[PDB]
């Protein structure tokens, strides 16, 4: 695995059970994010929602397609946040199905 | 007919073989149907004559291997037909008159395939 | 060049219509069960999600000034790292809306 | 017909309301149907009036096996229309179940040419006897899916290739053949 | 034989016998069947593309409906029937429904037989 | 026509000649309402010059009333398709309001009887009241949306009952009936 | 055609005779690019009968040239279809790539405007010249993406622009503005 995350939640995420190689080093994490997912030799790629890839078509131009998910929506930090139940919900009717 | 005399002439009766071939079978077709409606006689499929079938019977069956003789006439219609309907008067005829038949289309006219 | 004949084609293209506009009705409501459904998964799924995320975080955040030199330890006596080439449980899955693999973490 | 079209009056009045109607289309025949038959589109009128012969000769399930194969053959066109209008995303088990079948049945029993005698030829037995092998694959399958075997495999069996050179089998040689090759179908599906 | 219900339709059926004349129930319990058996045809071509394990348990019991309707109501060959036996073969084929999918006829009609 | 087309002499003849078709359809039809004026597939070229001759004999805002509320319908027709797949419940306000005036229009207004004596017949007197009530109850409905208010509420109007009490009562106790189901209005969303 | 289809009898015989063809479409003529010309949809038999005479007089490299044109287009019919189908941007970079080298063939090259008169004349020095222009980037833009660079980027490099210059140049200042520019495109774009 990998989470991709903020530098200081990445921490968390590399503790034994879990597999994390995560940190910012991009807004957008793309200078981590693309190198990771090229290969393709995690069981999981996960990135949050304190990053999140505004051109998710750069991601699968170069992966070129992938049977195992990635950008898992995860928080990213801890503030009380909950936002991401009705913001999920959003970017999935904007995208796709009914309009409003 | 008039060719096709000098055929039987020459193939038969002077042994050799002799391969005929006859182009423009549309030019042909349009001659056929001034003498279709010009005269008496009425049009009998579909806008074209109907002793139209004894002007493709004539041409075509007279060529043929002979038994006794060495030679013969083998005849190579072709045609050169009204695009590519099969409903038009010529390939009608035609198909159902020769045993075993070659298409040429336009699959294979747009790669460059001669 | 390529045109349509009419004695032979009439009878292909009037069955041509019987086909298409029947085929189209059924096709309509085969996508529509798929999507009531999917609304039912989308909503659902962030309940766990809010509960979850911040009871995993409390813990976390709480051990990065306390950790750091105590990584060492806690990583030690839980149990090993996930596998890097299938630690997830993938199951593939023949549906309509093409052949989509799932899994379960 | 002169013009090309099967509706006309001359068709209709004692070409059509006869014993028997038939159709031939014309990438048909060129694959390797020599003659070739329109499997819908084509009926015949006498039928009732030929099952009491069909039964006491024969068998008294040569009438039940023989509208038995034609009901397979015509199903099949329910799924040939939804594969020409957006195709199957999905294959089930239910589904390409009628389709290969059907498939098998096309290719090796209308298939057939007039020019060889391996091919065809007047003879009860060999009738009786393809129209056996291709009900004992069919019966078996049905069977298979529920166990848990993928129609991938079912392809994968040898014995649909069994059933593949009865069409070029010797016509004395015919009865022992199919008797060896009836007990195969049933050990490779059962067993797998 | 071969007629299907769904190209055809009478023009007159009040204008011909009654209630009474025909058992009262016969009208509604015609429009009941219609619109049963209909509904059913469209999802035999969807029986093994999503299927009816994926389908609704209202359009599960749609199918089979269907498919008894062709065995036994249409066909008979050369059995006979009357109106009443006909309507009884309806019933049976409709207790399948629940009173929930039963809004073609009234409340007499359902609480006159299933 | 036995179906009509548009390239058979009968139809793109009359087409022309006249200016109106009041087409009814045959989904309208089993729905067993007369009018079943399929408003989408009807037009009347009249209309136009009617206008002026309207407000002058019958009465002051009936023109207005009529080209206004028509408007309903049409941003109905592909609203309702498989936007509102389950009815709206993903969807805004904004969208849901629509079919909230939508249900009174369809279900009192369009439907009428021919069985039934008190209203079979009716005359411009009666018509005017019921259609103006409906726009009236468009302009405080949307209005209810700014406001905060839900469609629970909404669905729970007398007001959408009296409207189907104004086609169950005639042209003679019109007068009384209009008094009180039309003050009904104002005080049924100034009550929300 | 006075009845619009080529099936006329009066059409039908104006394509008894040979030699050359050309075909003119409703679709491409309102878009204001007159000549409108199919390359689908003609064929000509002085291709090889002016072939001496080309190599001869106009250039060596003409019966060259000519084709490398048209591999071009001929690529844009088959994959047009598909383009309609699915869009191109779904597919692959080398997919994408032919389609707007095919854009200029259009925008400025099927569009010689009967009121630009440096457009009124053309002429084998105007023929032959723009033809190097086209060849230089195909071979190029092949190479470029197989570095991994989108055509997307290339549409805003001046290279796109720069090939358009064939109606902002002269006819008789040509040979000014042709050898200039045509440097830049092997020059100026694998550097970049």
């Amino acid at each position: 695995m990998a989470v991709i995350a903020d530098p200081e939640t990445a921490q968390g995420f590399r503790l034994a059970g879990l597999e994390g190689y995560g940190a910012s080093s991009a807004e957008e994490a793309q200078s981590l994010l693309e190198t990771l997912v090229e290969r393709g030799g995690y069981a999981l790629v996960a990135v949050d929602e304190a990053l999140l890839p505004d051109p998710e078509r750069a991601v699968e131009r170069l992966m070129r397609g992938r049977d195992l998910p990635v950008l898992l929506p995860i928080a990213g930090l801890k503030e009380a946040f909950q936002g991401h139940d009705v913001e999920g919900y959003m970017r999935e009717l904007v995208r796709k199905t009914i309009g409003f | 007919r008039m060719a096709l005399t000098v055929a039987e002439y020459l193939a038969f009766e002077h042994d050799y073989h002799v391969l005929v071939i006859l182009t423009d079978m549309t030019n042909y077709c349009e001659a056929l149907r001034e003498i279709g409606a010009a005269r008496e006689e009425i049009p009998g499929r579909r806008g074209y004559p109907g002793y139209m079938y004894t002007d493709l019977a004539t041409i075509y069956e007279r060529a043929g291997v002979v038994e006794g003789k060495k030679g013969s006439v083998t005849q190579i219609p072709i045609l050169s037909m009204p695009d590519d309907d099969r409903t038009h008067p010529i390939p009608d005829l035609t198909g159902y008159i020769t045993e075993g038949q070659i298409q040429l289309s336009r699959e294979l006219h747009r790669k460059g395939i001669y | 060049s390529q045109v349509s004949p009419t004695r032979m084609n009439l009878l292909q293209r009037r069955g041509q219509l019987r086909l298409a506009q029947k085929g189209v009705d059924l096709l309509k409501k085969k996508r529509d069960a798929l999507v009531a459904e999917f609304f039912g998964l989308v909503r659902e799924a962030m309940e766990a999600r809010k509960a979850l995320d911040q009871a995993a975080k409390e813990a976390y955040a709480a051990l990065l000034l306390a950790q750091a030199f105590d990584g060492p330890e806690v990583v030690a006596g839980a149990a090993l790292g996930v596998p890097p080439l299938e630690g997830v449980e993938a199951e593939v899955e023949n549906v309509w809306g093409s052949k989509v693999p799932r899994l379960k973490a | 017909p002169p013009g090309g079209d099967m509706s006309e009056p001359v068709t209709q009045s004692t070409l059509r309301i006869v014993g028997a109607f038939w159709r031939l289309d014309a990438s048909l025949a060129f694959r390797r149907h020599f003659p070739a038959i329109n499997w819908n589109g084509s009926y015949s009128l006498f039928t009732s009036a030929l099952d009491p012969w069909y039964r006491e000769n024969v068998a008294e399930d040569y009438p039940e096996l023989r509208d038995a194969i034609s009901e397979l053959l015509q199903r099949e066109a329910g799924l040939q229309e939804i594969v020409q209008l957006v195709g199957p995303d999905a294959l089930q088990d239910a589904e390409r179940l009628v389709i290969e079948v059907g498939r098998i049945i096309r290719e090796d029993f209308l298939q057939q040419n007039a020019y060889h005698e391996v091919d065809a030829y007047c003879s009860m037995k060999k009738a009786y006897g393809i129209m056996k092998m291709i009900l004992a694959f069919y019966k078996e399958a049905e069977a298979a899916i529920k166990r848990g075997v993928s129609i991938d495999e079912i392809l994968q069996l040898p014995v649909l290739e069994r059933i593949g050179r009865a069409r070029y089998v010797s016509e004395e040689e015919f009865p022992a053949y199919f008797e060896e090759a009836m007990k195969e179908i049933q050990g490779a599906f059962k067993a797998l | 034989p071969p007629i299907d219900p769904l190209p055809s339709l009478s023009r007159l059926m009040n204008n011909g016998v009654g209630k009474g004349k025909t058992r009262e129930d016969h009208k509604q319990v015609s429009d009941q069947l219609y619109s049963a058996y209909a509904n059913g045809v469209d999802i035999r071509k969807l029986v093994a593309i999503i299927g009816e394990d994926a389908l609704t348990e209202n359009d599960r019991r749609y199918l089979q409906f269907a498919d008894a309707f062709e065995r036994f109501f249409i066909n008979q060959g050369q059995q006979n029937r009357s109106i009443e036996e006909s309507l009884q073969i309806a019933w049976a084929l409709l207790s399948m429904l629940p009173q929930g999918e039963l809004k073609r006829i009234s409340k007499d009609h359902i609480g006159k037989y299933y």
